[PDB]
């Protein structure tokens, strides 16, 4: 019953996941190979993965949609977020990318409609100090 | 009793007993020797009457601090028992004993569980693929639970650990055991070892144990149809099961458990029987790879007295009257008295890897840096170690261990062979000591013999590293820990008459200019002969790290005579070497000096005067700005359990350590990579063994120099 964020095409990093997954009773090699296959099928973005454990050390991994942070960063063209949001604006985003990410988050979120997910992404960009147009 | 003499390597066994410190190993060896007939009555470590704990240090610390060898022959099979200390500070002696052994024995007590040091000892035994057998001892203790320890052993080291002998006792003093393979209950209630069928009080449990042991062994048996046959109801023959178990143990695939009462003598006879039957022979044992002198790999020799001569000293001891007592482990060929044999001093090339600052290969002793030495010596009278007594040996066949005295230059780990066929057995793994100990001799007479004494010390103990500082001029002893450092100091202070006083280790430092500055150097002295007058106006400006010394000439009009400019340069270099910070200035590197002006006298100008003027100008320029102090940093890789990660990380946080990454060593330990300044590592080992119930293991290596924060 944990959740982490890990690079798509990379497996077995020592700081983030190794000891984190070691003390939760989860086999690491099978998870790494299955996750690598899935995220090479995806091949696009780093992903958050949620691990659910059972009493027989069985592990189930749930792969969500790419994060709103990473999706907005890759859609805006910048690499790192603004160190002073709402004071320094480093990128501009149009409504088309916003609606694409809104559809993705509708596949992810509990929002009843696409417009709600678009507003959520706009708030996420506000936390990024990135203008939404 | 009789001297145990062996004429064939098959009839010889060389097993090293290992375990925790004070695991009663010495008492077990005494009980086995009494069962062998060499000793009339069993000795006691507390009384100090034991053969193994005969050295002064062992009795002083009331624990095994140095390893010893005992020889016993049983059922026509000779056994070379190698008792080793059970403390982490003496891990190198245990590893040396492991290398000179074809099997590993773990002496543990049922009243205490397997500690982490014992687990690491099992790992070390495992990483030579050594066969391992579990011996449960101290069954007379009230809290001795054979079942609990057995289980723990079965769970920890995989399903390959299954018990071989089932004790039957009252829970206080085990009166005997039940042979699982033989269905025989051994009794010692009347003081006599009696083998009788079990009365049936454990017959169901006995049958369960036979079933489990048979299923475990028979898998390791090459006959895959044996598993079917046993699962089909067929009773596998006892002799066949025995032989399959013997083969599997010789394959280092099974770890049987045999309970032993060292105090009562219960189980010693069967234990000797198991050693003589189930244990691998040196012919059965995978003999270590033998190398040619020039590093070319050579095919390992078969363990036979008729083969090419191949032996290896594994211990060096110093005795005031007898002289050096070198224990020689022989693998191939035959050693005969008065013969001239070749002494291969480890051929350091095979041991020149790593070594940290000391770069320890073999026998250190910086005047003897690396061993790599070859010499042919004529041996004297062959002897076998029996405490301080030496039983003379007529001849030494292959596969046995012997003690040779009066050896002038023979050293521990040296490969002995025929002079016409020099050989080099693969050296043992030498743990790197990481506890530097700077000392100061009390007199120069002691100092002159200090090199000889330290060389002989490293000859006796290959695990001790000695490094003499070239910058701070400090002699520094690298030790494993508190006990090992104390032993190293005492042996140096006694066996060689070298009175030394421990001093503070000096971490080497470097100096460089922190900014541009100029200095005016004047050297005028009016003595009874020629006057001296030389003035140099140099300009010193900072350089990037590692830029070295650069000289730029800007003398206009030849005010400084051009024959004396090299003297100014030499004086500047000498002043950089001698330091620029006070009376204890560290060498100055990565600076540029630009002599642009100066003054000279027609009669009072000399090269020495210009040297002094340049040195004084450099000193003034250094005093005209700040000086950067550069301290070294050593990368440290630590293996610690995952449950203690945070404590060690915070301790390094208080030690200014920069964490590089936390790598999963295994399912329960995490490798921590970090670079720590050498100052913080002076007492890192002792605090870590604290921060880790001793579980703390780390290695260090010099990384680079950095300025002080
Ligand atoms: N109950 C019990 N105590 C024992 C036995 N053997 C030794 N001891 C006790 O344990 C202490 C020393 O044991 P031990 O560590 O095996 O001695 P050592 O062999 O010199 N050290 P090491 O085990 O590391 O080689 C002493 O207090 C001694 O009385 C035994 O069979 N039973």
């Amino acid at each position: 019953l944990i959740k982490l964020q890990i690079q798509a095409g990379q497996a077995n990093p020592a700081p983030p996941v190794g000891p984190a997954l070691g003390q939760h009773g989860v086999n690491i090699m099978e998870f790494c190979k299955a996750y690598n296959a899935a995220t090479e099928s995806q091949r696009g973005n780093v992903i958050p993965v949620e691990i659910t454990v059972y009493e027989d050390r069985s592990f189930t991994f749930a792969l969500k949609t790419p994060p709103a942070a990473k999706l907005l960063l890759k859609a805006a063209g910048v690499q790192k977020g603004s160190g002073e949001p709402h004071k320094t604006k480093v990128a501009k985003v149009t409504w088309d990318q916003v609606r694409e990410i809104a559809e993705t988050k509708k596949a992810d979120l509990n929002a009843n409609d696409i417009d709600a997910a678009a507003k959520i992404i706009a708030g996420t960009a506000r936390s990024m100090g990135i203008t939404v147009e | 009793g009789s001297v145990p003499t062996a004429e064939r390597p098959a009839a010889i066994r060389n097993v090293a007993l290992v375990g925790p410190s004070g695991g009663g190993k010495t008492t077990l060896v005494e009980a086995l020797l009494v069962a062998g007939g060499v000793l009339t009555r069993p000795g006691s470590v507390a009384d100090g009457s034991t053969v193994c704990d005969f050295d002064e240090a062992e009795i002083a610390q009331q624990r095994s601090v140095s390893l010893a060898l005992a020889s016993l022959s049983h059922n026509g099979i000779k056994v070379n028992l190698i008792d080793t200390p059970g403390y982490a500070d003496f891990v190198g002696e245990l590893r040396a004993g492991l290398r000179a052994a074809d099997c590993a024995l773990f002496v543990i007590a049922a009243n205490e569980t397997i500690d982490e040091p014992t687990k690491t000892l099992w790992q070390e035994c495992n990483e030579v693929q050594m066969p391992r057998a579990v011996v449960i001892t101290k069954l007379d203790h009230p809290r001795a639970n054979y079942d609990a320890a057995l289980t723990a052993a079965q769970e920890a080291f995989g399903d390959k650990v299954a018990p071989l002998y089932f004790p039957v006792g009252d829970g206080e003093s085990c009166k005997g055991v039940v042979g699982l393979l033989t269905r025989t209950y051994y009794d010692y209630s009347g003081g006599t070892h009696t083998a009788r069928p079990p009365d049936g009080s454990h017959d169901a449990a006995i049958a369960e144990l036979r079933g489990s042991l048979i299923e475990g062994v028979i898998e390791e048996s090459e006959d895959e149809t044996l598993m079917e046959r046993y699962l089909g109801g067929e009773e596998i023959d006892e002799a066949v099961l025995i032989a399959d178990l013997e083969k599997a143990v010789a394959r280092a695939s099974f770890f049987p458990v045999i309970p032993v009462c060292s105090q009562s003598g219960v189980g010693t006879l069967e234990l000797l029987d198991i050693i003589s039957r189930g244990f691998p022979a040196p012919p059965e044992h995978q003999l270590p790879e033998v190398f040619t002198p020039q590093g070319a790999p050579r095919k390992p020799l078969s363990c036979d007295p008729d083969g090419p001569l191949l032996a290896e000293v594994v211990k060096t001891t110093s005795d005031p009257y007898v002289g050096r007592v070198s224990l020689v482990r022989v693998f191939s060929g035959t050693i005969r008295p008065d013969a001239t044999v070749h002494v291969s001093g480890h051929f350091s090339a095979f041991t020149d890897t790593s070594g940290s600052h000391g770069a320890a290969a073999a026998a250190d002793g910086s005047t003897h840096s690396h061993a790599d030495h070859d010499e042919d010596e004529r041996i004297g009278t062959l002897s076998f170690p029996l405490g301080k007594q030496q039983r003379p040996a007529p001849t030494v066949v292959a596969g046995d261990i012997c003690a040779i005295g009066r050896l002038s230059r023979a050293e521990t780990g040296d490969t002995l062979s025929d002079k016409t066929d020099p050989l080099v057995l693969r050296p043992w793994t030498m743990p790197d000591p990481l506890l530097p100990i700077a000392v100061a001799p009390r007199a120069k007479t002691d100092e002159d013999k200090l090199s000889v004494g330290l060389q002989r010390l490293a000859a006796e103990d290959p695990t001790l590293r000695i490094e003499q500082n070239p910058e701070t001029h400090q002699i520094v002893l690298w030790c494993m820990g508190e006990a090992h450092a104390a032993v190293v100091l005492d042996a140096l202070s006694r066996r060689y008459g070298v009175s030394v006083d421990t001093v503070e280790l000096r971490v080497p430092l470097r100096e460089t200019f922190a900014g541009k500055a100029t200095g005016h150097g004047r050297h005028v002295k009016q003595s009874g002969g020629h006057g001296q007058y030389a003035v140099c106006d140099i300009e010193v400006e900072p350089l990037p790290e590692g830029s070295g010394f650069e000289f730029v000439d800007k003398v206009v009009g030849g005010a400084v005579p051009r024959q004396f400019i090299p003297s100014v340069e030499k004086g500047v270099r000498a002043q950089m070497e001698k330091g620029v910070t006070g009376e204890s200035g560290y060498p100055v590197v990565d600076i540029r000096v630009t002599l642009f002006d100066g003054k000279a006298h027609s009669v009072d100008s000399s090269d020495f005067a210009f040297q002094m003027a340049g040195a004084l100008a450099l000193r003034d320029a250094a005093a005209a700005t700040k000086i950067n102090l550069l301290e070294p940093v050593d990368d440290v890789t630590i293996v610690v359990p995952d449950d203690l990660v945070g404590t060690i990380m915070g301790d390094l946080s208080g030690r200014r350590g920069r964490v590089l990454g936390t790598d999963k060593h295994d399912a329960d330990r995490t490798v921590i990579k970090a670079e720590i300044p050498e100052v913080e590592l002076v007492r890192y080992a002792i605090d870590l063994r604290s921060m880790s119930h001793g579980a703390g293991q780390f290695r260090r290596s010099f990384a680079r120099y950095e300025p002080m924060p």
